[PDB]
C-alpha cells in the first residue's frame, strides 16, 4: 500500500485540534472520575450536570497549556518528544512542586 | 473504581496535540494522569467546601467557579 | 418625569444596577454618584473593545452569530485584551494554531 | 411564584453589539462568557478602588478611586481610553444635571 | 502628638515568650511577622466576605472564618487552625 | 468590671482590635461576635508555629534573638508554611542552600 | 545627570545574584539580559507605585506604596509595613 | 604559581552568598535607578528611604528567584553555563511574556 511517514499524521493531528474546540476526553469516563475523587471529600454529594462541565473544560484547558509548556521544554533540551522530566520542570517553574 | 485509566492513552494525545505535541513517550500517558488527578482532587476539594457551607448535598458550577477563581484557573461562561 | 441615568451619561450599561452592586458588594460605606457612572462607562468601553473584533472574528469565518472561539481567536491576538484576560480560561474557545518551527518537517 | 430573578448582563452586551456590529449577532455560550468578563472586570475594578480608598482613609469610592483602579488594572491603550470614555461619561452626566 | 500608628509587634512578643521564652527578635523580624498577620488577616476576612457574599449573608460569622481557614489553609495548618478556632469561640461563649 | 475578650477566649491576639479591622474594613454589613475570636484565634496560632519553628532556627544558629533568616530557614524548611508563603518575599531573609548535584564535581 | 543607570547594576553584582541563583557558569551575554529584566521589573512597580504616590497627592513615594505595587504585582513583601 | 581551577571559586562563591542575606547591588547605583526610572512617571519625585531599600529587597529576591529558575533550564538542556535563551524560557513559562 501507500503509508504517511513518522510524525505527518501527528502534524494533520495538531492542526485539526487547534482550530477545534470539542473537549478531547469521553464525557462519561471523566464524570465517574469526578464523583470518585469527590466521595474523598464527601459522601452521597449530587452534581449539576454544568458543573462537572465546568470542571471538564478547566481539566482540559490546564493540561493543554501544560503540555504547551512541556513542549517548549522538550524543545529546549534539542528534543521533539515530550517526556516527564519536561512537565516536572515546566510545573516546577510555574510553582506547582517544590 | 479506578476511573483514572479511563483518561484512555489515545485522549490525552488528543490534547497534546491541542497543546501542539508532535511526540508523545509512553510514559507521558500515567505522569499526566497523576498531574490531571492533582488538579480534579484540589479544585474539587475548594468546589465541595463552597457546597458544604452552602449546606447543599448538590455541587453547583457555582461552586465550581468559585473554586477555579481561587485556584487561580479563573472560568468563563458558566457564571460568575 | 423620569430618566435612566445610564440615558444622562450616554451609555447603555445601566449606571443604576452599577451604582447598586456596588454599595451592596461591600467596597466601602460611601459611594459618590460619579462613581457607578465612570464604572459603566468602562464596562461598555472594553465589552464593545472585545466585540469589534470577535465580530470582525466571526465575519472571517462567513458566521453571522459570534460563538465563544470568536471571542478567544479576538482576545489572544490582541496584545492588551490577552494580557488583562492572562489568567482567565474562555470555555469552549480552544487554542490559537501555534506549531513550533523546529516540529515543521523538510 | 414562577421562579426567582436573574438578573444578567446579557441586554446590555446585546445593545453595544448592534451599536459597533448590527448586522452581527451571538451564541447563547457567548454571551455566557461576555457575562462572565463585565462580572469578572466589575470586581477587579472595585476592589482596586475600595482598597485605593481604604490605603487613603477615604470612606467614599469617587469616580477618581475608579479612573486610578483602572489606570492601575488595564494596560496602556487599553487605561487611555477607558480613563477617556469614562471621563466623557462622567462630564456629560454632570451637565446634564 | 505623632501620628499613633499601630502594629501586632505586643503581640508576637507574648507570643515569642510563650513558646521561646528564653528567644527575642529583632526589628525586621518582628517587621516580617508584622506583615505575615496583616497579609493573613486580609487574605481570610475576604474569603470569608466572599463566602458571604455568595450566599446572600449580611453577617460574617465565625462560621466563615472557618470555611475561609479551610480553603486558605494547607492540610495540617489547617486542621489545627480550625481546632484552636473551635477551642477560642467555645471558650470564649462558656467563659461568660 | 472591666474584662477584656482576648481574656475570655484566652488568647494574646487582640479580639477586641480584630473585631473593630472586620467592622471599618468592609468586608461585610455585621460581623458576628464569635469571628473576632476565631480569627484572632488561628493569627495567633500561626504566629506561634512560625515563632516555634524560626525560634529552633535561632538555637542551631548559636543566636538569641529571631532575625528575619531565622523567620526564612523556618517558613521555607516546613512544606506547609512553604504553600502558605509561596508568593511571599521575606526582606534579609534570603535563599535556603541548595546546589544541583550536576553542578558538583565528581572527584 | 547619568541618564543611563541601569548600568549600574555591574556585572560582578549580578554575578553574585546568580551565586545566591546557585548559577555556577554565566554567558556573557546575561548582564545585558539580566539588566532588560530588571528593567522591566522595577519600570513595572514603580509605575504602579507612583500611581498610589499620585493618588493620594503626594510629591514623596511611601514604602507603603511599594508594598501595595508588590502586592498588585503578585510579588508580595513582608517587613516595610506589609 | 597558584590558581584554582575554573569553576571552584564559582562553588566557594555560591556556599558564602547562599549562606547570606545581604543585598549584592551596591546601594547608590540602584538608588539613582530608581529615580531615573520614577522620572519616567513623574517630573521631581521623593522617596521614602524605606521605599527605594523595599524596592531593592523585591528586585534582588526576584532576580535571584529567576536564576533559580534560569539554571534549572540550562541544566534542562545538559548545560551548566545559563545563556540568555534560559532567562527567555524561564520568563516564558512564569507567564513574564508571551
Ligand atoms: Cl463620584
Ligand atoms: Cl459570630
Amino acid at each position: 500500500p501507500h503509508r504517511y511517514r513518522p510524525g505527518t499524521v501527528a502534524l494533520r493531528e495538531i492542526r485539526r485540534y487547534q482550530k477545534s474546540t470539542e473537549l478531547l476526553i469521553r464525557k462519561l469516563p471523566f464524570q465517574r472520575l469526578v464523583r470518585e475523587i469527590a466521595q474523598d471529600f464527601k459522601t452521597d454529594l449530587r452534581f449539576q450536570s454544568s458543573a462537572v462541565m465546568a470542571l471538564q473544560e478547566a481539566c482540559e484547558a490546564y493540561l493543554v497549556g501544560l503540555f504547551e509548556d512541556t513542549n517548549l521544554c522538550a524543545i529546549h533540551a534539542k528534543r521533539v518528544t515530550i517526556m516527564p522530566k519536561d512537565i516536572q520542570l515546566a510545573r516546577r517553574i510555574r510553582g506547582e512542586r517544590a | 473504581r479506578d476511573n483514572i485509566q479511563g483518561i484512555t492513552k489515545p485522549a490525552i494525545r488528543r490534547l497534546a496535540r491541542r497543546g501542539g505535541v508532535k511526540r508523545i513517550s509512553g510514559l507521558i500517558y500515567e505522569e499526566t494522569r497523576g498531574v490531571l488527578k492533582v488538579f480534579l482532587e484540589n479544585v474539587i476539594r475548594d468546589a465541595v467546601t463552597y457546597t458544604e457551607h452552602a449546606k447543599r448535598k448538590t455541587v453547583t458550577a457555582m461552586d465550581v467557579v468559585y473554586a477555579l477563581k481561587r485556584q487561580g484557573r479563573t472560568l468563563y461562561g458558566f457564571g460568575g | 418625569k423620569a430618566k435612566t441615568r445610564s440615558s444622562r451619561a450616554g451609555l447603555q450599561f445601566p449606571v443604576g444596577r452599577v451604582h447598586r452592586l456596588l454599595r451592596k458588594g461591600n467596597y466601602s460605606e460611601r459611594v459618590g454618584a460619579g462613581a457607578p457612572v465612570y464604572l459603566a462607562a468602562v464596562l461598555e468601553y472594553l465589552t464593545a473593545e472585545i466585540l469589534e473584533l470577535a465580530g470582525n472574528a466571526a465575519r472571517d469565518n462567513k458566521k453571522t452569530r459570534i460563538i465563544p472561539r470568536h471571542l478567544q481567536l479576538a482576545i489572544r491576538n490582541d496584545e492588551e485584551l490577552n494580557k488583562l484576560l492572562g489568567r482567565v480560561t474562555i470555555a469552549q474557545g480552544g487554542v490559537l494554531p501555534n506549531i513550533q518551527a523546529v516540529l515543521l518537517p523538510k | 411564584r414562577k421562579r426567582s430573578r436573574k438578573e444578567s448582563y446579557s441586554i446590555y452586551v446585546y445593545k453595544v453589539l448592534k451599536q459597533v456590529h448590527p448586522d452581527t449577532g451571538i451564541s447563547s455560550k457567548a454571551m455566557g462568557i461576555m457575562n462572565s468578563f463585565v462580572n469578572d472586570i466589575f470586581e477587579r475594578i472595585a476592589g482596586e478602588a475600595s482598597r485605593l480608598a481604604h490605603y487613603n482613609k477615604r470612606s467614599t469610592i469617587t469616580s477618581r478611586e475608579i479612573q486610578t483602579a483602572v489606570r492601575l488594572l488595564l494596560p496602556g491603550e487599553l487605561a487611555k481610553h477607558a480613563v477617556s470614555e469614562g471621563t466623557k461619561a462622567v462630564t456629560k452626566y454632570t451637565s446634564a444635571k
